[PDB]
């Protein structure tokens, strides 16, 4: 679901 | 070596393990809400109201008005999005998710309105038909990420043979700044825009709309709606 950015 | 990737071709080392890891994955995550969304379980409800408001628009304006018989849910996991978006907005849905122990939850999960849940697809993206001529809406949500781009690119033109007339496909998922970017944890990508409006092109759809989502967390990928039929 929601990623948090590379 | 080039400034960056753009297709899943120059990430994906091998096609058969990015499946087979990111299928583990998902037999590891908790039936939750907070599990679908990755620790982001906070955010349901600012997403739904948003997919609400744009899904709308296709069938309560217009003078070819999509219908409201039958959703299909893609990678719909335990039916967050079923319960609260799709059942109080179409007679029947279906969901297809490659994880049983979702689908499985979900009857539980979706409570009473989830006797309006007829198919429970167990399959992966990559390897199911939807039907011809069945549904008003096909609706993929937070997996696009898990298909190659040839799977991809085919899922979507089976999923247009499937569409009811005036019917929509939504994409809603999480796009890349720039390129194509592997989580090797799940095993995923995310692409950037304008290597998902070329997918899209394969596989013979049209653009009706496109929309950043508003008011996520800072520190999260952009999420962008697409409409296409
Ligand atoms: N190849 C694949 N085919 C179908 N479903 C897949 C898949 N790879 C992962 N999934 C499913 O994709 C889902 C991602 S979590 C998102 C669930 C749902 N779309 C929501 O927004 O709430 C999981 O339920 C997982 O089982």
């Amino acid at each position: 679901g929601p990623r948090r950015r590379s | 070596v080039p400034r960056g990737s753009h297709m899943t071709s120059e990430v994906i080392e091998d096609e058969k393990q990015f499946y087979s890891k990111a299928k583990t994955y998902w037999k590891q995550i908790p039936p939750t809400v907070d599990g679908m969304l990755g620790g982001y379980g906070h955010i349901s409800s600012i997403d739904i109201n948003s997919s609400r408001k744009f899904l709308q628009r296709f069938l309560r304006e217009g003078p070819n008005k999509t219908g409201t018989s039958c959703a299909l849910d893609c990678g719909a996991g335990i039916g967050r999005i079923t319960k609260r978006l799709l059942l109080p907005l179409f007679r029947e849905v279906d969901m297809v998710d490659i994880t049983e122990d979702f689908l499985v939850q979900a009857k539980t999960y979706l409570g009473e309105e989830g006797k309006r849940v007829r198919n429970y697809f167990c399959c992966g993206l990559q390897d199911f038909t939807p039907e011809p001529d069945s549904y008003d809406v096909i609706w993929i949500q937070w997996v696009i990420g898990h298909l190659t781009d040839q799977h991809l690119a085919e899922f979507l033109r089976r999923c247009k043979g499937s569409l009811r007339p005036n019917g929509i496909i939504v994409i809603k998922d999480n796009m890349a700044q720039e390129g194509v970017i592997l989580d090797d944890v799940d095993s995923s990508v995310c692409r950037d825009l304008d290597v998902v409006r070329r997918i899209i092109c394969s596989a013979g759809l049209s653009l009706l709309a496109e929309e950043r989502q508003e008011n996520l967390p800072d520190e999260i990928y952009h999420v962008y709606s697409f409409a296409l039929r």
